[PDB]
Parts: structure tokens; C-alpha cells; sequence
RNA sequence: UGAAACUCAAAGGAAUUGACGGGGGCCCGCACAAGCGGUGGAGCAUGUGGUUUAAUUCGAAGCAACGCGAAGAACCUUACCAGGCCUUGACAUGCUAGGGAACCCGGGUGAAAGCCUGGGGUGCCCCGCGAGGGGAGCCCUAGCACAGGUGCUGCAUGGCCGUCGUCAGCUCGUGCCGUGAGGUGUUGGGUUAAGUCCCGCAACGAGCGCAACCCCCGCCGUUAGUUGCCAGCGGUUCGGCCGGGCACUCUAACGGGACUGCCCGCGAAAGCGGGAGGAAGGAGGGGACGACGUCUGGUCAGCAUGGCCCUUACGGCCUGGGCGACACACGUGCUACAAUGCCCACUACAAAGCGAUGCCACCCGGCAACGGGGAGCUAAUCGCAAAAAGGUGGGCCCAGUUCGGAUUGGGGUCUGCAACCCGACCCCAUGAAGCCGGAAUCGCUAGUAAUCGCGGAUCAGCCAUGCCGCGGUGAAUACGUU
RNA sequence: UAGCGCCGGCCAACUCCGUGCCAGCAGCCGCGGUAAUACGGAGGGCGCGAGCGUUACCCGGAUUCACUGGGCGUAAAGGG
């Protein structure tokens, strides 16, 4: 219903007497390009069945994103044990400047204006983590001045 | 590696023959010669129809030749013509009785010779050998059935290497004689040569 | 020699010793039996087709 | 139809069928909370509610963990004595927030 | 203390799955042990290596190639070789052109194929009374399209098969666990032939496997009475031959019957041990059945097929040869080395199976094989059939023997046009090595091994000691898992 | 006047013949051992255009000397 990309689709492996067999790594974002947003991580025999499977994880975690006009509130620097990732507010005009998966994140998850970049490790898999956890760490003016108040 | 045909090991059950009758040490042979290539004549010029089955009983100049078909409209044409041409051109070969009986096919979905035609084509067609047979029994099992399978073996996609896709959903116990397992099989010429196809229904049982 | 094999099968334009037998299909020339005309292996193919009269898998 | 033998099995198959699923299959839906006895011990089913965002209750004592049970009853849960006491009120609130209070099932005797 | 040139596309950490270990634990299979017989020695048969040849066609390669394709190589077969001959063909479809119908018969020729070639002949369609011709089939011959290829690639491939292995395994859906490969489940306690079942458990359940449903063999009942039966009476050329009956035998369909069901013990259960009853018990015996997958296994020579290559020839025909060569090496086999035996006479007890120009009863002739006559039988009706080992009687007396029957000579029958190369059998004579086999090695756990015959596929006949199946007599031994 | 680089992956652009570990390609990984989107020619395509490619060197990527902005149990690294 939202809008669906994946960002890779890897072919593991296995050792067993008399040969290897695979299953199918399938990394999938999912999200209305208007604030929510979901990755999905599926494996399966199947490539199709991968994909699909995802599919079913990406709508399940989900994370709506306070966007200022296409661009995110505040910087924000978050490290998934192995790599980092930074992630800056941009003006109109500046488009969605970064790497191959944190793009299909925030292009699904409506933003616009955005200087990014991964720093340390690179796996795929693990930016994609990252930058799921950096958005569910945004935090609109409120969110701030009404756990700063606590009347 | 060993796979018996299911059809001979459900022989003395189930699968009755498709060819029966009876003779002797003496006519036997040319029967069973001439049974074939009547047989052969029709798997030509009649399989443009879906001509799965093809059963035949004889024993003293009479000649059965019930042929189940999913398109009986083309084994007969308008009212008499396509029918009744092949019980020419048939006995006008044979110095015998015939008879062009046809059946129909309530449901092709449900007999792996006509999946098995079916799946077979598509690969000679270059297509999505995968997606194709995949779809074959997601037909036949959407289609209601107890159980189905297909397989594939050669160069999937035309490739250096041979190959073979697996693709099958459903209980289908080809161990047990109790089970009626409609068999299927077909060639494929491309341009990279020959193709196996493999088709098994799981429908009846006990 | 396998085309031009199989018709001087039926032929024996000579003594009837040149006489002999040949798979109707296959058109194998050993392991052929007299009573179905055919090889040992085409039988085998047919018997599984269940193409054939009675004949069945027989066990003891 | 059905042999002796297949009556056997499908039948002894309905006992534990029942052994586990008799006061879980009046369930249909999908628990609106649920109540622990021990929160430590089940602590299993507390992180499965818990994911499904379903509100924890349960009785604890100081082998517990205070933070993850979003509605506590705090004291003995070992003893029969303090089990029985909770959940003879716990129900009775229930019925009562229902309809049509009565008076506590056996379990005095069962005390002994 | 501490470089460089040069050079590499890695070096490397931790963890994962798997394979391996002269690591471990639990467990199994004629795996070893126990035990019986046997190959390796000899002769011969058969396949293979090698060499040889004009050619000795090709494939198969440790287990899982080697009596394997080949369930029948004199010519056929035949893919090889030599020589003779055709070169739109031995077979397909098509287009077209000239002559003849179709069809049948012959002669010269040659090794046969093939090539030269006389005769008979004149049907069916159209026009016409005829003539004459034109049209169909069919053949000669011309041409084109095209045939044909057991030529190559199984490392292009379908199909089929071998194999580990009848091993008990392989894996899926959702959930949960891990950044992830992945894990769980499937592990763990008990249980079994078994991922058999119980029990437990962050899993719950499902699928292909195992079992069960199908066939044979054991006990018994139903239906059927051209097999068997004096069981029972009567007649008897005293033979179940005639009457008579189906009971029993048997023939073949269908059903009963066993399920740890019952008793007793242990056990949480599953199950285990022992007892009865029972023809049969803990899967009663034998079959069919062989998972995901493994081996770039096997096979393009069964057939099919991508590509390649050939095209008066890499195609086709015949005659002859070869596949059967022999200084040699191995694999599977047969017959033996003799007295628990060889011979000869005479007498008895099966099974499954096959057979109407096939099985051939009986007579005749022959030492014989085999031939001549000839009845029956499409067959639970007649026939291959004598089963053989067994049983009783006689002979040999320890020897290379009356053991053993190889080799060679001589004479003969039968198949098939033809038995030089190359068949099978008969009779006489000839009578070989071999006195139980080095290092090494195979089979089998009970109606089994050993042993003894009978049949069948193939096929004119047969190089079958081979294969597939059948019954007869009928053991030894398993303390144990190092 | 229209030219040049490229069309296995990074990297936008696919087929055919030839070829056969040779002729050759190459920046990294690798490609060619009779059937190559990787050699070479062709047809077609992508990129740029009076240019297009190559070689050389500088900064970038390189948070690979880390001030911004890294590390040192086992990966290179705690001094006996
Ligand atoms: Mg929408
Ligand atoms: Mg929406
Ligand atoms: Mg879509
Ligand atoms: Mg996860
Ligand atoms: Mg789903
Ligand atoms: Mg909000
Ligand atoms: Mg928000
Ligand atoms: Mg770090
Ligand atoms: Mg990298
Ligand atoms: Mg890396
Ligand atoms: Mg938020
Ligand atoms: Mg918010
Ligand atoms: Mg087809
Ligand atoms: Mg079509
Ligand atoms: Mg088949
Ligand atoms: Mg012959
Ligand atoms: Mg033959
Ligand atoms: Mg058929
Ligand atoms: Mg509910
Ligand atoms: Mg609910
Ligand atoms: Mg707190
Ligand atoms: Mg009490
Ligand atoms: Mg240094
Ligand atoms: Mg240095
Ligand atoms: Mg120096
Ligand atoms: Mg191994
Ligand atoms: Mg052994
Ligand atoms: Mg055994
Ligand atoms: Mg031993
Ligand atoms: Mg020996
Ligand atoms: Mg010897
Ligand atoms: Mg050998
Ligand atoms: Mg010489
Ligand atoms: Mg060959
Ligand atoms: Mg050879
Ligand atoms: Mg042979
Ligand atoms: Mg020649
Ligand atoms: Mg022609
Ligand atoms: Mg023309
Ligand atoms: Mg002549
Ligand atoms: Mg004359
Ligand atoms: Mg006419
Ligand atoms: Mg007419
Ligand atoms: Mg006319
Ligand atoms: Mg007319
Ligand atoms: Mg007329
Ligand atoms: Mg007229
Ligand atoms: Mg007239
Ligand atoms: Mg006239
Ligand atoms: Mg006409
Ligand atoms: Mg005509
Ligand atoms: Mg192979
Ligand atoms: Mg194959
Ligand atoms: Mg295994
Ligand atoms: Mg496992
Ligand atoms: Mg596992
Ligand atoms: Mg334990
Ligand atoms: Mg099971
Ligand atoms: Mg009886
Ligand atoms: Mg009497
Ligand atoms: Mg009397
Ligand atoms: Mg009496
Ligand atoms: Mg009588
Ligand atoms: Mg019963
Ligand atoms: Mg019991
Ligand atoms: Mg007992
Ligand atoms: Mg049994
Ligand atoms: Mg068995
Ligand atoms: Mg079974
Ligand atoms: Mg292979
Ligand atoms: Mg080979
Ligand atoms: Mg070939
Ligand atoms: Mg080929
Ligand atoms: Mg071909
Ligand atoms: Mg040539
Ligand atoms: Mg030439
Ligand atoms: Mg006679
Ligand atoms: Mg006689
Ligand atoms: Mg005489
Ligand atoms: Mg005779
Ligand atoms: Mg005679
Ligand atoms: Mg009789
Ligand atoms: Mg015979
Ligand atoms: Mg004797
Ligand atoms: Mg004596
Ligand atoms: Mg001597
Ligand atoms: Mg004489
Ligand atoms: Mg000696
Ligand atoms: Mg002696
Ligand atoms: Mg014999
Ligand atoms: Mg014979
Ligand atoms: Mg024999
Ligand atoms: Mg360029
Ligand atoms: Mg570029
Ligand atoms: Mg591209
Ligand atoms: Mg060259
Ligand atoms: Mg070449
Ligand atoms: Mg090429
Ligand atoms: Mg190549
Ligand atoms: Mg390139
Ligand atoms: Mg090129
Ligand atoms: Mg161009
Ligand atoms: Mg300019
Ligand atoms: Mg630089
Ligand atoms: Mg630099
Ligand atoms: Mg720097
Ligand atoms: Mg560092
Ligand atoms: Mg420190
Ligand atoms: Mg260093
Ligand atoms: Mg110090
Ligand atoms: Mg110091
Ligand atoms: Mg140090
Ligand atoms: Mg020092
Ligand atoms: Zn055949």
C-alpha cells in the first residue's frame, strides 16, 4: 500500500556433504514518501519469496519521521556497533545527497534536502540498521521543550 | 536416482491400461504394432486440442479409440467433419472397425499430461522457466487437488551447464499405491536442444 | 548403417537365413522378443505406459 | 469407520490436546492484558506481550523484575495463602465490574 | 636503534556451516570375530589388458569396467577390413519433363551385387463409331528441393540406469534467537529396523523419506467340479478305465485370521521380558518399492537432441575376411585331483514353465546321434519328462587308478544356400596337467551355505559352464564390538 | 567539415561472425584452453562533439597520520 524498494538481494550459502545450498537475503524499505517508514530484512529459499517476506517485516516496523519542509529537525550522528552514519539538514534545493541505501530510506521516508555520509564499516545491512535507529532518534521542537517541561 | 514410473507401479491398481484388449502368441504383436502407430497418427494430427489420454480396446475386427481431449471442438469441427475425417483417414489405413469416440476434459488443471504439454510449450516459447513452473502448480493446486509437482531438467535459460527446477506444493506420497498420481511428461526442442518436463497430480486416494 | 539397417531387415531378398529379428521401434537388433516384436528396452518404456495388454509389474 | 487402533491415538491425542489448550481455547480474539502469577518464572510470556505492546500484570515477589510489569502486585507469590487472596479479589472485581457477585469457589480447603 | 629496492592482492581477526582426525561417547551392517565352503595352483570355458593384423569395429575402468551393452557373431548379425559395383539413393515428402501402364516371364554376363538385354502384356479416365491422342497409378531415365551417417562432442543435453543405500536421513511455514552467515524445530531422557513411538522443550505445526495400502509363501472358511478320488459301493482289458460322487487333493478368485489383543513382571509413558491360546506372534518368511542429494558416474552405439563434420562420398550394395588372431597379464566361471568315491544294472519322490509346418506318443532301422512311418495335442485333456541327488544289487581296492577327462587321430549324423577360417552332437581310439594349490582373497546367519538336478527368455543351429526362474537333499557357527 | 572514447562488473550501452591459453585485453576483479555481451571485425547502442581519448603530476575519495576525525585483550600496536 505504501511504496516498496529493496536495496539488495544476496545469495548466502551453506556447506553440507555433497554440495552448498542457498538461501536468499532480501533487504526491502517501505514507506507513504510523507513521514512513515519501515525496514525489512527477508530470507528465503525463493528470491520472489524473499522480496515478499520483507515485505511483510517492513510494514510491521515502522517509523514516523518529523520532516521540516523535506529535511530533518537537527543533526544527528548515530553508530551501529560496526558503522556510522551522519545526517544533516539541508534547504530546499539541496536534494538527497548520500549512499545508495541510506537514499532509498529517506527518499521512501518523504525527505528532500540532506547532507549525509558513512562514515566506518559500509555492509549494507548494517547502514541500513543504523539509519532506521538515527530517524527514531529525531526529535521535533516539542518532543524536546515537552520532556524539558514535565509539569 | 531411481524413481520407478508411477504409472507401472500403480499398474495392478489406480492406472488401468490405456491400451486394453487381448489376442494371442500370434496377433499380439501387429495389434499392439498397429495400436501404436494409430496412437502415434493421433498424438500428431489431434494434440492441437489438448489430447491427454488415449484409450483403445480391440478383439475381433472391433476397435475402440475413446480420445479425452480439453478442446473436443477441434476433434470435431462444426457438426461432423474433423470428427468424422480421422475415422477416415484412420481406418483408411486400418482393415478394420473404428470408432472416434471423445471424451472431454472437465478440467485440464487436473491432468499432468496437459500441465505437463502445457509448461512444456512455454520454455520452447522462451519464457520464465521458473516463474512458469511455478505458476503450473499454483494452477493446479489453486485449482483444487490434493496435491501437484513439476520438473524441469536441461539448459534452464539456454546456459552451458545442464541444470533441473524443482516446484511442488501439497502432499504428493509417490511411495503410496493408494494415491492415483496423474503423470505427465513432454519434450521441449530450442535452439540450445532438448528439455525434460515432469508433471505429478496427487487427486484420488484409498 | 542404421536407416538402410532397418528396411533389409524386412527385406531378406536372399536364403531365409539372413533372416532376422529387429525392434519394431528402436529398431534395436539383439534383446529383442518374438512375442512383442520389440527390444528389451522400448517394452520397458511401454510397459510403464501401461501401453500394453496385461503386462505387469510383476513381483514374488 | 476408524479402526480400534486409529481410535487409540486420535483419542489420546484430544486428552493433551486438551492438557495444554483447556483455558487457552476460550480464547479467540487476542488477550487485551495478562495476568502472571509469577513474572520471573513466565518471564517468556511477558516478553511476548510485552512486543505486542499488551499491558503486564502479576503478582511478584523479590525475585522479580519491578520495571517490566506496567500493573504490579508486589509481595509472596510462592505460598498459596497470597495467590488465592489476589486472584479471589482479582476476579471477584472482575465479576463485580460485570455483573452478579457471589461468593469464593473451594480453595481454603485446597489451603490445606 | 632500524630501513630500501624489489614483489604480492592480499595478509589477517572472530564467528558459521560442512568435510576430515593415527579425538572422544552412544549405535548399526556376514564389518570383523565364530563357522562352512571357495577363487589365487591345474585343464577348459568366458570377458579384459598387451602385442600381433590388411582389419582383429566401438563403448565400459577401483569399489559402482572385466559371462558387463550382446536374452544367441559361420554369411545375417556388423558399426571393422580387402575387392567388385550404384552414386537423389535401401527408406520420406515435394515440383517437373520426356518413354512406357500396371504386372509377369527370361536369356548373354559376373564371385555376387550390379551391368547388357528378348518376350508376354496392354487394364482405369477424356473425345470420337473407329483412328489418333490427352489425363491417374505404377516403373525406366533426366533434374532440383532433399536423403543418408553406429562420423564427433554424455564436459552442450532429454530419457533411462549405476551409486552411497533400504542408510534415516533431507527440508519447509510462522514465531523466537543472532549485525550476519546462521541457529532453533531436527537437540536432550527413554524406545525402536527407523526423525518408530513416548516424554521433555521456544517453538508450534507441515511436507519428501520410514511404515502402512499391492504381489508371492505359511492355517482356515466361501463359490467352482473334465484335476484328484473305491475316501464309498458296483463292473474291471484291475489303468481312477465305465457308473458314480466332490468329500479330500488341487486349480483360482474372494474372504477370515495377529492387534503386544490375553496372563504375569518392569515402566511416567512409549516400550521391554516371559507365559498361554494360536498354523503362525512382538516386522512370521520372500518380493515390489530406493528421499534432498552425491559422483563434470554411464550411455549422443536403443531412441531422442543443441553444435560440429561428411556428401559420387565419412552414404549404399554384394562377395570374402575379421570380431574367434597369441610369446603374455588379470577378472568371473566350468570339470576335477577320487573310496562321505567312480562305474553299471534296476527302482522311487518335485516345481515352475514351455509347445499346433511347435511339443512329437508308439513302431521300425541304427552301438549312436539321427533317420523312415505315425497317433495325439491351439494344450489342468496329448507332448517336451527320464528330474537329479536318493533307494537296493553288483563291480573297482589306492593306483595317476575303472580317479581325471584335456589333447590328437579316424569315421559319422543334424541345422542352415554354406560348417576352411568358425557350429553342435555321436562312436572308436588317443588318454594331458592335475595327489587340494604362494603372498593374497570372495560368499553365506536357516530351509541359509553346500549340494543335485528341471525349465524359460534369446534362437536355423549354437560355441550356455552365461543369465533369469524352479524345486530336491540340507548343515556350521555367532563369547564379543577391542 | 564530423569526429573520438566506450557498450563483462564498477559504469549508461547487446547481438552476430571470426578466433581458440593462440591472436590478444587489462585500471581493479579477471577475460581467451571450439561454441566469448571481456580478443578482433560487423550490425546496433550508450557518452561527448571541434573535439574525444591517452600518458604525467597535484588535491578528492582516504575518518588510509584521524585538529575537525582513528586506534593498541585476540586484527598492525602497552615499553620486561
Ligand atoms: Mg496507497
Ligand atoms: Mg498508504
Ligand atoms: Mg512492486
Ligand atoms: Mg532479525
Ligand atoms: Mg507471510
Ligand atoms: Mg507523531
Ligand atoms: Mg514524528
Ligand atoms: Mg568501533
Ligand atoms: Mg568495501
Ligand atoms: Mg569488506
Ligand atoms: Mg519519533
Ligand atoms: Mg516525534
Ligand atoms: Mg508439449
Ligand atoms: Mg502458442
Ligand atoms: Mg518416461
Ligand atoms: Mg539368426
Ligand atoms: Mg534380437
Ligand atoms: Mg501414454
Ligand atoms: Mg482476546
Ligand atoms: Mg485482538
Ligand atoms: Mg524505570
Ligand atoms: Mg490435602
Ligand atoms: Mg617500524
Ligand atoms: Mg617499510
Ligand atoms: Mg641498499
Ligand atoms: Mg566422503
Ligand atoms: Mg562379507
Ligand atoms: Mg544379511
Ligand atoms: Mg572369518
Ligand atoms: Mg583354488
Ligand atoms: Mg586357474
Ligand atoms: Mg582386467
Ligand atoms: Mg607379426
Ligand atoms: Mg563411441
Ligand atoms: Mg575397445
Ligand atoms: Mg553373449
Ligand atoms: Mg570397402
Ligand atoms: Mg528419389
Ligand atoms: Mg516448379
Ligand atoms: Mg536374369
Ligand atoms: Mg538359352
Ligand atoms: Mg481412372
Ligand atoms: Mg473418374
Ligand atoms: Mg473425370
Ligand atoms: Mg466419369
Ligand atoms: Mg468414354
Ligand atoms: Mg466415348
Ligand atoms: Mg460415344
Ligand atoms: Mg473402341
Ligand atoms: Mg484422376
Ligand atoms: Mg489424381
Ligand atoms: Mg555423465
Ligand atoms: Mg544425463
Ligand atoms: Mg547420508
Ligand atoms: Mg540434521
Ligand atoms: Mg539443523
Ligand atoms: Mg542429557
Ligand atoms: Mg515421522
Ligand atoms: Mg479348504
Ligand atoms: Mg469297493
Ligand atoms: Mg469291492
Ligand atoms: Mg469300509
Ligand atoms: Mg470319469
Ligand atoms: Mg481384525
Ligand atoms: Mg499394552
Ligand atoms: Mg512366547
Ligand atoms: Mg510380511
Ligand atoms: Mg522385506
Ligand atoms: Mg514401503
Ligand atoms: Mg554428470
Ligand atoms: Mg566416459
Ligand atoms: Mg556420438
Ligand atoms: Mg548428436
Ligand atoms: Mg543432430
Ligand atoms: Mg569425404
Ligand atoms: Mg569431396
Ligand atoms: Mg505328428
Ligand atoms: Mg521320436
Ligand atoms: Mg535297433
Ligand atoms: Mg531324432
Ligand atoms: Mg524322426
Ligand atoms: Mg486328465
Ligand atoms: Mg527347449
Ligand atoms: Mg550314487
Ligand atoms: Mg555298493
Ligand atoms: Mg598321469
Ligand atoms: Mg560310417
Ligand atoms: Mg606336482
Ligand atoms: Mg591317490
Ligand atoms: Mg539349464
Ligand atoms: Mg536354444
Ligand atoms: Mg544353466
Ligand atoms: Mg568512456
Ligand atoms: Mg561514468
Ligand atoms: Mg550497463
Ligand atoms: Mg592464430
Ligand atoms: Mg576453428
Ligand atoms: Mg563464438
Ligand atoms: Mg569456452
Ligand atoms: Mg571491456
Ligand atoms: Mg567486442
Ligand atoms: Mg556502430
Ligand atoms: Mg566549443
Ligand atoms: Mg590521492
Ligand atoms: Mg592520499
Ligand atoms: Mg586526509
Ligand atoms: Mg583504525
Ligand atoms: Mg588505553
Ligand atoms: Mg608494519
Ligand atoms: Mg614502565
Ligand atoms: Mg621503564
Ligand atoms: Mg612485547
Ligand atoms: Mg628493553
Ligand atoms: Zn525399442
Amino acid at each position: 500500500d505504501f511504496e516498496e524498494k529493496m536495496i539488495l538481494i544476496r545469495r548466502t550459502a551453506r556447506m553440507q556433504a555433497g554440495g552448498r545450498r542457498f538461501r536468499f537475503g532480501a533487504l526491502v524499505v517501505v514507506g507513504d514518501r510523507q513521514g512513515r517508514v519501515g525496514l525489512g530484512f527477508g530470507k528465503a529459499p525463493e528470491v520472489p519469496l524473499a522480496v515478499q517476506k520483507a515485505g511483510y517485516y517492513a510494514r510491521r516496523n515502522m517509523v514516523e519521521v518529523p520532516l521540516q519542509n523535506g529535511t530533518i529537525p537537527h543533526e544527528i550522528e548515530v553508530e551501529f556497533g560496526a558503522s556510522k552514519i551522519v545526517l544533516k539538514p539541508a534547504a530546499p534545493g539541496t536534494g538527497v545527497i548520500a549512499g545508495a541505501v541510506p537514499r532509498a530510506i529517506l527518499e521512501l521516508a518523504g525527505v528532500t534536502d540532506i547532507l549525509t555520509k558513512e562514515l566506518g564499516s559500509r555492509n549494507p545491512i548494517n547502514i541500513a540498521y543504523a539509519t532506521m535507529e538515527a530517524l527514531r532518534q529525531l526529535r521535533t521542537k516539542a518532543d524536546v521543550e515537552r520532556l524539558r517541561k514535565g509539569e | 536416482g531411481n524413481k520407478i514410473h508411477p504409472i507401472g507401479f500403480r499398474l495392478g491398481i489406480t492406472r488401468d491400461w490405456e491400451s486394453r484388449w487381448y489376442a494371442g502368441k500370434k496377433q499380439y504383436r501387429h495389434l499392439l504394432l498397429e495400436d501404436q502407430r494409430i496412437r502415434g497418427l493421433l498424438e500428431k494430427e489431434l494434440y492441437s486440442a489438448g489430447l491427454a489420454r488415449v484409450d483403445i480396446e480391440r478383439a475381433a475386427d472391433n476397435v475402440a479409440v475413446t480420445v479425452h481431449v480439453a478442446k473436443p471442438g477441434v476433434v470435431i469441427g462444426r457438426g461432423g467433419e474433423r470428427i468424422r475425417v480421422l475415422r477416415e483417414e484412420l481406418a483408411k489405413l486400418t482393415g478394420k472397425n473404428v470408432a472416434l469416440n471423445v471424451q472431454e476434459v472437465q478440467n485440464p488443471n487436473l491432468s499432468a499430461p496437459l500441465v505437463a504439454q502445457r509448461v512444456a510449450e512455454q520454455i520452447e516459447r522462451r519464457f520464465a522457466v521458473r516463474r512458469a513452473i511455478k505458476q503450473a502448480v499454483q494452477r493446479v493446486m489453486e485449482s483444487g487437488a490434493k496435491g501437484a509437482k513439476v520438473i524441469v531438467s536441461g539448459r534452464i535459460g539456454g546456459a552451458e551447464q545442464a541444470r533441473t527446477e524443482w516446484a511442488a506444493q501439497g502432499r504428493v506420497p509417490l511411495h503410496t499405491l493408494r494415491a492415483n498420481i496423474d503423470y505427465g511428461f513432454a519434450l521441449a526442442r530450442t535452439t540450445y536442444g532438448v528439455l525434460g518436463v515432469k508433471a505429478y497430480i496427487f487427486l484420488g486416494e484409498v | 548403417a542404421r536407416k538402410a539397417l532397418i528396411e533389409k531387415a524386412k527385406r531378406t531378398p536372399k536364403f531365409k537365413v539372413r533372416a532376422y529379428t529387429r525392434c519394431v521401434r528402436c529398431g534395436r537388433a539383439r534383446s529383442v522378443y518374438r512375442f512383442f516384436g520389440l527390444c528389451r528396452i522400448c517394452l520397458r518404456e511401454l510397459a510403464h505406459k501401461g501401453q500394453l495388454p496385461g503386462v505387469r509389474k510383476a513381483s514374488w | 469407520e476408524r479402526p480400534k487402533k486409529e481410535q487409540v491415538r486420535l483419542k489420546h491425542e484430544l486428552e493433551r490436546l486438551q492438557k495444554y489448550l483447556s483455558g487457552f481455547r476460550l480464547l479467540k480474539r487476542l488477550p487485551d492484558a495478562i495476568f502472571v502469577v509469577d513474572p520471573t518464572k513466565e518471564a517468556i510470556a511477558v516478553r511476548e506481550a510485552r512486543k505486542l505492546f499488551i499491558p503486564v500484570i502479576a503478582l511478584a515477589d523479590t525475585d522479580s523484575d519491578p520495571d517490566l510489569v506496567d500493573y504490579i502486585i508486589p509481595g509472596n507469590d510462592d505460598a498459596i495463602r497470597s495467590i488465592q487472596l489476589i486472584l479471589s479479589r482479582a476476579v471477584d472485581l472482575i465479576i463485580q465490574a460485570r455483573g452478579g457477585v457471589v461468593e469464593p469457589s473451594p480453595s481454603y480447603a485446597l489451603v490445606q
